[PDB]
């Protein structure tokens, strides 16, 4: 599903700026 | 047509009213922006309570003025860290910028200073801590809770696109809330006060508009773009391009593909599809009807835009706030000292 895809970015937490 | 008489007449002097007010808008952000304030306090003036968030360049303390008992949020930069880190001008622009706007959505600088070694940013303290945090915690925003939050941003990008400012790193981990449920945006070092097109590479992979992945020329429509972006994550509590690694990620985003969880109302997915439009010459924002293409979307058709201006909307959401000088709306950090003592450069502060 769309939300364990989610999960499973490793991209849930507070994102950086590049 | 849509539109009786009666409700073409008040959208028309609506729309009026809104140029009125950015044009007067202008002419104060104008005087301040050529004549801006310095050295408005000092350290001793406040008393240091717990340190919010840290990074390369400084850290972010709350302080309490030890004569008003009033708090506020103290953003300290070592100016040796900020010149040794390619940050000078993003930084001097950055209070240029707060120092000269006036916006009820825009956190406000209190006051501003430099010692031997640090530049100081005094801010209203937000106790609520940011959109991030909340999103995260209760999963998504109800469409009406995130139209609520969207009308905020729309009402300060037309603010501050009026004033030829590109904001550029809009996103749930820069919108803080405060004690009425209403955002205050922080962080300007990314903006910049530029008509026509400029070229940086800058932002947050999730939120970068294609033309800005694919290395082109872009303008004020990126943050528009960035608007869709927030929406959608707000609306559905994860954005709607992700990946494991932001290649990945760029790829979605320039292939002009998205697609909706099936709670979307079908005004939302509208809005939407017209907002996180690869193709610019058909993106809401950057159309012949400016900003009236979003304040007049179907999505937008419950909101009264000077309501929301005028903070009389009950929000849909308060924090919790335990009184002044709360800090439970941020993490616990360790708590180093701060010594003082680069005068170059940063004689404008
Ligand atoms: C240490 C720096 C200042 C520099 C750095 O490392 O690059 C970063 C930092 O810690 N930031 C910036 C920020 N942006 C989004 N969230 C945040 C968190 C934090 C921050 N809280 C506030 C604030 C303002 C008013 N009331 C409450 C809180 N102002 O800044």
């Amino acid at each position: 599903t769309t939300y364990a895809d989610f999960i499973a970015s490793g991209r849930t937490g507070r994102r950086n700026a590049i | 047509g849509h539109m009786g008489n009666a409700a073409a007449a008040k959208k028309g002097s609506e729309q009026e009213s809104v140029k009125e007010f950015l044009a007067k808008a202008k002419e104060e952000f104008l005087k301040k922006w050529e004549s801006p304030s310095q050295n408005t306090a000092q350290l001793d003036h406040f008393d240091r309570i717990k340190t919010l968030g840290t990074g390369s360049f400084g850290r972010v303390m709350l302080v309490k003025h030890k004569e008003t008992g009033n708090h506020y949020a103290m953003k300290i930069l070592d100016k040796q860290k900020v010149v040794k880190l390619k940050q000078i001008e993003h930084t001097l622009n950055e209070k240029r910028i707060l120092q000269a706007v006036n916006f009820p959505f825009l956190v406000k600088l209190e006051f501003s200073f430099k010692d031997n070694s640090n530049l100081y940013m005094v801010m209203e303290y937000v106790p609520g801590g940011e959109m991030f945090s909340h999103l995260r915690r209760i999963g998504r925003f109800s469409e009406p809770h995130a139209r609520f939050y969207a009308a905020q941003i729309v009402l300060t990008f037309e603010y501050l696109h009026s004033l030829d400012l590109i904001y550029r790193d809009l996103k749930p981990e820069n919108l803080l809330i405060d004690q009425q449920g209403y955002i205050q945006v922080t962080d300007f070092g990314f903006a910049k006060r530029v008509k026509g097109r400029t070229w940086t590479l800058c932002g947050t992979p999730e939120y970068l508009a294609p033309e800005i992945i694919l290395s082109k020329g872009y303008n004020k429509a990126v943050d528009w773009w960035a608007l869709g972006v927030l929406i959608y994550e707000m609306a559905a509590g994860y954005p709607p391009f992700f990946a494991d690694q932001p290649i990945q990620i760029y790829e979605k985003i320039v292939s002009g593909k998205v697609r909706f969880p099936s709670h979307f109302s079908s005004d939302l997915k509208d809005l939407l599809r017209n907002l996180l439009q690869v193709d610019l010459t058909k993106r809401f924002g950057n159309l012949k009807n400016g900003v009236n293409d979003i304040k007049n979307h179907k999505w937008f058709a419950t909101t009264d835009w000077i309501a929301i201006y005028q903070r009389k909307v009950e929000a849909p959401f308060i924090p919790k706030f335990k009184g002044p000088g709360d800090t439970s709306n941020f993490d616990d950090y360790e708590e180093e000292e701060i010594r003082v003592s680069c005068g170059k450069e940063f004689t404008e502060f």
